[PDB]
Formats: C-alpha cells, structure tokens, sequence
C-alpha cells in the first residue's frame, strides 16, 4: 500500500482556459463498460460526481488490452496535455536513454495503477471533467471528475516521478547495465540478454513492483537493433526494358534530392526516341558504369541527419498493398531519421483501418523508445472513415496527434 | 419535514464584475403592476428586500401578452448573463424519435413549482438585483434579489435541470421499467405494463418529490397523446414530422427556394426520397434572400415529385432492441443517396439522403462509402450500435476497390442488395505495360502570359500529332494531350507523361468530375480494353519526351 499526503502544486498554463472538448458518441457496450468501470471508481474515490458550475470535458472511450478481453477505459487526455503540460523541470520527463534504443530487446510494462493512490491539487481537479455519454441523448451523461492522478495525464508520470525513481533502486543499482524508461503509464526496460534469460530479470520487476505497491502482467518484447533507415535499391536485371529504365531514371531522380552525386544522364541517353514501352534496352559502357556509381552513393548513409529534440517529429505511412505499409519518421523533408516496413501478422486480413491503427501504434510505441516523444501522423485515410473506427482497434493507453494526406503520393512505389 | 435541494456553488466570469445596469424610468401603472407582482413573489419566498449597499441593479420591465387584463414583469438579465461563469447545459442534442422505446402508457407531470424549490447560490443572490422605480420619483426605488433560478438567467436551466436529475436519479434506479424525460417545466413518465400498475408507481413517484416539498398538479397532466415536439408527432406506437407542406408558388426568392429545402432537408427524416440538388443549384454565392431566381427545369421536375411523395403521410415505427437494425442505400444520381433505416421491412424507424461533399473529383464507391460512414455514426448516436447494410454494389466489385485503393478503406458488416442502378468501376489501368499496344509519348504546354500552348503526341509507329490551344493552362495542355493520345489509339495503348498533376487526377479513378475535360478522359478510358499508364520525370531528356513540340 502507498499514497502520498501531499498534493503537488498544478496549475494550467497563462491565459488558457480548462479543455471543453466534446463527447463523440459511443456505442452500447462501451458504455455499459465504461458505467461499471466508473462506479468502482468512485467507490474507491479515484472520481466523484460533479454538477453544471464545471463546464470542462474530456473526451473518454472504452478499449481492450493486447490479449485480454475485458474493457479499459480510456481517456483522451489530448487537449489538456498540451494546455496542461505547461512546464515540467527536475521533474522533465526524462534525460533521454540514448541506450534504449541499442539493447537487444526491451519489455512494456504497465505501471498505470500507481498513478490512483495519489491525491490531485484540489484546485486542479476540475479541469479533468469527462463524460459517459447517454444512447440517444435520452438521459443526460454521467459527469466525474478526478481526485487521484490521471492516466494518460502528461502530468502523472512527472508528478509521480518523486514516488517512482525509488520504487525502482534496489532493482536498478543491483542490474546497472540495464536502461529502465517511463512514458505515461508505460515503462520500458531493455536488457542485453537471451529472450528467456529476459523474462527472468522482468519477473523480477514485478515481483518487486508488488510489495512497493502495485493488469501488472502485461509487457511487450522490442529488438531497436532492427530499427534503421533502410537502404533504398536499384534492381538487378540482366535484361532492361524502356519501361524498366524509365522507372529507374525515374527512382533515381527522386532519390537524387536526398543523396547529390546521382547522375542520370548516362542512363536516359539510352531511352532518347520513341521506342516502344516493352523493348528491350541494353546497357551500355557509360549506363553500366553509371548505375553501379549510383548504388555506391546509395549504400553509404544520407548526411548531415541530425534529430532536433525541441522539433516534432513527422510520420508518413503508405498502404502498399497485400498488408503491407511502409513508413518514415522525419523533421525535415528528404532527412529520414528512420524508415521501415509493418507486415502481415493476421494473414488475409480484409481490414485495411485495423492494419492502419496497429501500424500507427507501433510507429508511435518505436518512436518513443528512440526519442521520448511520440510523432505527429499523415494519414492515407478519409478524415471521415478514420475517426469512426480507430477506437474500435486502438490498445495504447496514449494517442499521437494526426492528420489526413487525401492526394496520393506518387511515391508509393519508390519507398516500395 | 422536508429535504433540502442542495445549492449549485455559482461564481461570475475571472476578473469579471457584476451589473451596474441603469434603472429605466416607467409608467405609473406598470411601476404600480409590478410592485403586485413582486409582493407576491417575495411572499412565495422568490425574491426578497435589499438594502442601499448592493450596487448591482438589473433593468425590469413590464409587458402585458396582447389585449390583457393581466401585467407580466420581465427582468432583463442580459448584463448579467454575460458576466455569469460557463455551465454544462446537457442539451448538447435532443434524442430522435427513431430511437425511443413504445411506450403502453406515458404520463405528464407539471414542475412549474418545484423549480422554485431549487435556491440560488447564496453568494450569488446579490447580483440578480433590480429595482422598481417608486411613484414620482419621490423616493428610494424598491430594490429586490433573487433567492431562487431567475426566468431567464443563464445557468437557470443547467442548474434545474442538474438538481432534478439529481431528485430522480435514486428512483429511475430502483424502476428500471419506466423513462423519464425532462423537457421543461413538463416531467414526462413512460412505462410498459398494465395501466393499473403504471398509475400506481406514478404515485410512488409523486410520492418521492414530495420528499423535497415538491408539490405537483395532480398528474392532471392537462395533456394527453400526441405530443408535438421539436418537430414532431408521437403516439404510443408511431410518430413523424409536423406536417409542413410544400407551398404553392411563381415568386421563389433566394428565401422561398431556401425555406423549402430545410423542410426537404427536415422532411427527409422520414418521406422516403426527398431530393434538394438541383434547388440547391439555385443559390450558392447569394446573400439577399430578396433576389427572385428563376426554377429551373430541373428543380421543377424535382419539386413536382417531392409534392406527391409528400401527400401521404409516412409514419416512423419506434426500436425495439431485441431485433437486427438494418440500412439500405440507394443512389439517386449527382451526388445524391438516399438511405431507410429500419428493422422489419417498410417499417422505417428513420430514412435520409446523402449530399456529396463538393470536390472536384470522386467516383460512386467513394460516396458510397462516405455515405456508409455518415450513416454508421449517426446510427451509433442514435441507438448504440451499427446497423447491418444492404447496398447496391457487388462484394466483387467493393474487394477490387479497396484492395486496390491508395488509401485505408473499411465497410461495416453489409450485403449486396440488387436493386439498380449498380454502383460500379468503369475502368482499370493495368499495372504493367501492354506488350504489342502503341506508345504514345505525350505532353502539353501553355504560355503563362499569352494563355496558348499546345498538346500533343508521338508514338513509337511514326504517328503523331500537336494541337495549338487558345485561352489555356500548362496543366489544361497536359490533360488535353492524353484526351489526344486516348482518341487517336486502338483498344489498347500506353500513354507516358510527365505531368505529375494529370497522373493524379486519374490515379484516383474519378467517374464524373467537373471539368468537361476530365469526363472525355474518362469517356474515353471506358471505351478502351487496356491502358498502361507511365510517369516519366520532365525536363530529363527522356527518349519519347522529345516534345519540344508544346514548348514552340
Ligand atoms: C424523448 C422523449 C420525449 C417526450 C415528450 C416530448 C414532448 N413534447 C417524452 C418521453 C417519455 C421521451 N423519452 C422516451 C424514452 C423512451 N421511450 C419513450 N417512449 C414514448 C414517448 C412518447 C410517446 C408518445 N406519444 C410514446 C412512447 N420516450
């Protein structure tokens, strides 16, 4: 058991005013969920009815966990977050581990429960209102306010930080080699060990994260030496066609203003004059040459790509088709800090918005084990058909911040 | 021995102050009227007295209904108002007749009295101050306060409507058989058992806010089924919209043809097929409502069938839960859908229509599912749950689509109901090039000053061709240019340009756009067999683009 007497003194940021965002609707089960879940809630005084002098609100859902089947409530904190954090110091999040990113694997634990046995600033309390929407409007909603800290509150994890970093030392002086991170209510431990001898000193930390106080059975296994920027590749045909060597060129011009010494010249030599699309080209002396310099620049890295821990960071995804999604986390256009690949885990899953949710998460879950702090999404979805169902296939007890790419990019392929 | 209403804690606007309104100087009879008025008020315990130091005095007045014998006060409270703090009015939308339950039996319960039981917050009483001038001005003007939810103050709602809820909360817990609604000073009970008991736990009802004093008309409810509301007519088992015809007229203003789409638009809840496009294409830029545009052939032929669908009234049925809730769509032509929601056949629980969102380009599947989409959410606010689609397009032809599409798609649980016009692909562009097939090198340009370009073609068989093009753009060129290389060729072609933008336009499958242009393309993609469409980079000297021919 632990709870502390004290309330840490919280306040928003000058002239701004508390987060009125509105309730979207839910459906039945949701709510039949979310009405259960916040009654044990108040019969536990985490929150406590509020009346008509509080006009702040905060959207609030419902969701299941990786594996299990039973309703978790959801808060989207987004609106306050950022109204709300307004600072952070000696507190600020955290230095970031730069070794996070390098240990072979890396466990997700969920430490969210610690958050509700800590009083919140009184004076605070009313700008955490949410409400349990009613079917139709037939009844008014369910208002609540909080009086312990919030999950998925960027203010949590600071305040609770003092309560955390000791419910930790005797873990983290006895395994030093091994990095420990926490992000909302998620914490991250990556080790240097085999995937059963991982297990083991996790066990460990749950065990032990039992009797300091605290669904604490729940982790996830990464492996950030799998996390580069890939290569981009030129084919290896023995037989060229003016197609073939048009799309080259054409690849080859992209990737041009992202590496300088690409010549193309040489190459479109050979294409000069109405040839038929299915011909066959060969390649000549200087072509030949060309194109095997233009591999050389292109298995070195891209330069001077450095991250810019004040900037936010941008996240293209594209569906390529067959539940395949390519991605590219950046700051700056044509400087990749990262690029990868989601692939099929489900088979012929005919769901397109679920891959599209699972890819979202994971793209967010990498980027902030490398850069402690989530990106800022493109889209390749209808505003519309997006916001009706990511809910339904969301699990992170966090949310990016998104936007809607509706003109499709012409570089699909190339990323192929 | 009665129950207190515990008080709403009410504070003004930050930094704000309160009303320091000037008093307007009345007519002997009204000052006189009013001094009836309030004495009897304060002796209900409404407002009292105050002193020469609350310097917060809100303007009254005093008005009579029309040809009266009776004086009604009126205290403007539109100083205070935007001074009082913000409130939580749970009114953020009104239910829809779709999704209530049939009620057996529904009663009626005047609170035009409990809502004086509700007290004003005590530290707040002293800024609903007013005074009513004395006679002659030859003394101190009476000056009163609140004690109770002002008619007209802005948290007067918020904080009734809270404090009943509040009252009943504890008995709709432990009467899971009956619903409540509170709209005004009306409280409206339903239940679904013998008519004996129903009256009986209405009893045990007034016997409950009798626990707060509060007293009620003897559930006299003056009223009785049907009951207009917002709009519509309810009945035990049926309901609709208030009938609002379509007028007769020669004089539609930029008004008439504007207060005759909203009843369409509200009328399309229920009538199943109203259409409101081409009386849409009578105001778009507008603003004087005074303006008498012409109706044009085509709202007349549209407005003419409204008039007819209109004559027989269609009735809504009510949910019932333990049935499936199924959807049907169908396309009307022009951007236009119209749906019926219903759970048994032709017993439409509510039926609508679906207005393409005005983008220069789109095709049927897109709409389709846009529609899908604006449906599925207003169904999950209206009833919780999804309902089961019947649409006219073939699993076939949705699989292809989406499997296909650039971008994320998804269609809830749905089913292909054959009832034509089908909505359909009218074309494919194969994903490599076609061997045998011309290759037609296109391009196009125009003169950013003189507004000339040209477009053109030239082909691997020697073919060619250059158009000269007045009063044009270097992207018209670039779309022209395939329109060219799509006329002169055979049943199958591959077309390669360097225009990033007229890729695009097609990389979209778009079945109708606005540009007449566009539509030859695509007129033009629909009759072929197979194209191969290529993108080439511009300007890199590329063999074929050798179209030095546009530039000249
Ligand atoms: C929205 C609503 C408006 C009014 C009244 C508004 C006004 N004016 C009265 C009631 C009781 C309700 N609420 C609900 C909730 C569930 N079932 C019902 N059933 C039901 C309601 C009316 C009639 C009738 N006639 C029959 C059955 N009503």
């Amino acid at each position: 058991p632990i709870s502390p007497i004290e309330t840490v003194p919280v306040k928003l940021k000058p002239g701004m005013d508390g987060p009125k965002v509105k309730q979207w609707p839910l459906t039945e089960e949701k709510i039949k969920a979310l009405v259960e879940i916040c009654t044990e809630m108040e019969k536990e005084g985490k929150i406590s009815k509020i009346g008509p002098e509080n006009p702040y609100n905060t959207p609030v859902f419902a969701i299941k966990k990786k594996d299990s089947t039973k309703w978790r409530k959801l808060v989207d904190f987004r609106e306050l977050n950022k109204r709300t954090q307004d600072f952070w110091e000696v507190q600020l999040g955290i230095p970031h581990p730069a070794g996070l990113k390098k240990k072979k694997s890396v466990t997700v634990l969920d430490v969210g429960d610690a958050y509700f046995s800590v009083p919140l600033d009184e004076d605070f309390r009313k700008y955490t209102a949410f409400t349990i929407p009613s079917i139709n409007n037939e009844t008014p909603g369910i208002r609540y306010q909080y009086n312990v800290l919030p999950q998925g509150w960027k203010g949590s994890p600071a305040i609770f930080q003092s309560s955390m970093t000791k419910i930790l030392e005797p873990f983290k002086k006895q395994n030093p080699d091994i990095v420990i991170y926490q992000y909302m209510d998620d914490l991250y431990v990556g080790s240097d060990l085999e995937i059963g001898q991982h297990r083991t000193k996790i066990e460990e930390l749950r065990q032990h994260l039992l009797r300091w106080g605290l669904f604490l059975w729940m982790g996830y296994e990464l492996h950030p030496d799998k996390w580069t920027v890939q290569p981009i590749v030129l084919p290896e045909k023995d037989s060229w066609t003016v197609n073939d060597i048009q799309k080259l060129v054409g690849k080859l011009n992209w990737a041009s203003q992202i590496y300088p010494g690409i010549k193309v010249r040489q190459l479109s030599k050979l294409l000069r004059g109405t040839k038929a699309l299915t011909e066959v080209i060969p390649l000549t002396e200087e072509a030949e040459l060309e194109l095997a310099e233009n591999r050389e620049i292109l298995k070195e890295p891209v330069h001077g790509v450095y991250y810019d821990p004040s900037k936010d960071l941008i996240a293209e995804i594209q569906k390529q088709g067959q539940g395949q999604w390519t991605y590219q986390i950046y700051q700056e256009p044509f400087k990749n800090l990262k690029t990868g690949k989601y692939a099929r885990m489900r088979g012929a899953h005919t769901n397109d918005v679920k891959q599209l949710t699972e890819a979202v998460q994971k793209i967010t879950t990498e980027s902030i084990v490398i850069w402690g702090k989530t990106p800022k999404f493109k889209l390749p979805i209808q505003k519309e058909t997006w916001e009706t169902w990511w809910t339904e296939y969301w699990q992170a007890t966090w949310i990016p911040e998104w936007e809607f790419v509706n003109t499709p990019p012409l570089v699909k392929l190339w990323y192929q | 021995p009665i129950s207190p209403i515990e008080t709403v804690p009410v504070k003004l606007k930050p930094g704000m102050d309160g009303p320091k309104v000037k008093q307007w100087p009345l007519t002997e009879e009204k000052i006189k009227a009013l001094v009836e008025i309030c004495t009897e008020m304060e002796k209900e315990g409404k407002i009292s007295k105050i002193g020469p130091e609350n310097p917060y005095n809100t303007p009254v007045f005093a008005i009579k209904k029309k040809d009266s014998t009776k004086w009604r006060k009126l205290v403007d409270f539109r100083e205070l108002n935007k001074r009082t703090q913000d409130f939580w009015e749970v009114q953020l939308g009104i239910p829809h007749p779709a999704g209530i339950k049939k009620n057996k039996s529904v009663t009626v319960l005047d609170v035009g009295d409990a809502y004086f039981s509700v007290p004003l917050d005590e530290d707040f009483r002293k800024y609903t101050a007013f005074t009513i001038p004395s006679i002659n001005n030859e003394t101190p003007g009476i000056r009163y306060q609140y004690n109770v939810l002002p008619q007209g103050w802005k948290g007067s709602p918020a904080i009734f409507q809270s404090s009943m809820t509040k009252i009943l909360e504890p008995f709709a817990a432990q009467n899971p058989d009956i619903v409540i609604y509170q709209y005004m000073d009306d409280l409206y009970v339903g239940s679904d058992l013998e008519i004996g008991q129903h009256r009986t736990k209405i009893e045990e009802l007034r016997q409950h806010l009798l626990r707060w004093g509060l007293t009620t008309p003897d559930k006299k409810h003056q009223k009785e089924p049907p009951f207009l509301w917002m709009g519509y007519e309810l009945h035990p088992d049926k309901w609709t919209v208030q009938p609002i015809v379509l007028p007769e007229k020669d004089s539609w203003t930029v008004n008439d043809i504007q207060k005759l789409v909203g009843k369409l638009n509200w009328a399309s809840q229920i009538y199943p097929g109203i259409k409101v496009r081409q009386l849409s294409k009578l105001l778009r830029g507008t603003k004087a409502l005074t303006e008498v545009i012409p109706l044009t052939e085509e709202a007349e032929l549209e407005l003419a069938e409204n008039r007819e669908i209109l004559k027989e009234p269609v009735h809504g049925v009510y949910y019932d839960p333990s049935k499936d809730l199924i959807a049907e769509i169908q396309k009307q032509g022009q951007g236009q859908w119209t749906y019926q929601i219903y759970q048994e056949p032709f017993k439409n629980l509510k039926t609508g229509k679906y207005a393409r969102m005005r983008g220069a380009h789109t095709n049927d599947v897109k709409q389709l599912t846009e529609a899908v989409q604006k449906i599925t959410t207003e169904s999950i606010v209206i009833w919780g749950k999804t309902p089961k689609f019947k649409l006219p397009i073939q699993k076939e032809t949705w699989e292809t689509w989406w499997t296909e599409y650039w971008q994320a798609t998804w269609i809830p649980e749905w089913e292909f109901v054959n009832t034509p016009p089908l909505v359909k692909l009218w074309y494919q562009l194969e994903k490599e090039p076609i061997v045998g097939a011309e290759t037609f090198y296109v391009d196009g340009a125009a003169n950013r000053e003189t507004k000339l370009g040209k477009a053109g073609y030239v082909t691997n068989k020697g073919r060619q061709k250059v158009v000269p093009l007045t009063n044009t753009t270097n992207q018209k060129t670039e779309l022209q240019a395939i329109y060219l290389a799509l006329q002169d060729s055979g049943l199958e072609v591959n077309i390669v340009t360097d225009s990033q933008y007229a890729l695009g336009i097609i990389q979209a499958q778009p079945d109708k756009s606005e540009s007449e242009l566009v539509n030859q393309i695509i007129e033009q993609l629909i009759k072929k067999e197979k194209v191969y469409l290529a993108w080439v980079p511009a300007h890199k000297g590329i063999g074929g683009n050798e179209q030095v021919d546009k530039l000249v």
